[PDB]
């Protein structure tokens, strides 16, 4: 992680591995 | 508004944890 701009799949690919296996799931659009 | 931020600027990493639980 850098410190930069990030949206959609990019706000989770900072969560996904910073929380992974710890249950994340905070936004869901579709 | 959780991205409000980490969407316009920038964030830390250990912040985003903040949106785990």
């Amino acid at each position: 992680f850098v410190n930069q701009h990030l949206c959609g799949s990019d706000l989770v690919e900072a969560l996904y591995l910073v929380c992974g296996e710890r249950g994340a799931f905070y936004t869901k659009p579709t | 508004g959780i991205v409000e931020q980490c969407c316009t600027s920038i964030c830390s990493l250990y912040q985003l944890e903040n949106y785990c639980n």
